């Protein structure tokens, strides 16, 4: 998380991600619970020194409104395909 | 793609130039871009030869050519499907 500090052009970072699926697809995963706990002590450790600014996104969009303007976005998912839930099932059709 | 080194707000137009190629419906695409900052599109082309081809894309602002930069595509032949059963 740090090192996107570095770089000049970083000026929102976003990360998405299911929020049971990772503490419960794991070979241990009482350990995962554990790793969050360290997560987000770390994650104050850089909020505090005026590194990050950990906060939620509706204060993002208020405080930082979006300047640049994007015409197309085409269809997809974070698959990159539709083929999950359209063919690789041969009963999907 | 086109990068704005100006400190001021940019609206160019480009048009496209081949010798097989052909731009399905565009005269000249207008931008809106802001000072220093690029601006990607996408333009729908048909190419109508298969072989070496060579894409002249230049930038037009009031009849006037701004810059023009040749790219090199290769087209390939289309094939059919398998005849269905």
């Amino acid at each position: 998380v740090a090192e996107k500090w570095f770089d000049k052009n970083v000026k929102v970072l976003t990360i998405a991600l299911d929020g049971e699926n990772w503490m419960s697809f794991s070979v241990n995963p009482p350990l995962t619970a554990y790793f969050l706990d360290k997560m987000i002590i770390y994650l104050e450790t850089l909020s505090d020194n005026k590194f990050i600014k950990l906060s939620t996104l509706r204060e993002i969009y208020n405080k930082v409104p979006a300047n640049r303007i994007l015409t197309n976005i085409p269809t997809n998912s974070w698959l990159g395909t539709f083929r999950k839930w359209r063919g690789e099932v041969p009963q999907h059709e | 793609t086109i990068r704005n080194q100006l400190e001021k707000e940019i609206r160019v137009s480009f048009a496209i130039g081949g010798t097989g190629f052909s731009s399905v419906n565009n005269d000249l695409e207008t931008v809106k871009m802001n000072p220093n900052s690029s601006y990607t599109r996408i333009i729908p082309v048909k190419a109508k030869f298969i072989g070496k081809h060579k894409m002249v894309v230049s930038a037009i602002s009031k009849g006037l050519i701004i810059d023009s930069k040749i790219i090199d595509i290769n087209v390939k032949p289309k094939l059919l499907p398998n005849p269905r059963l």
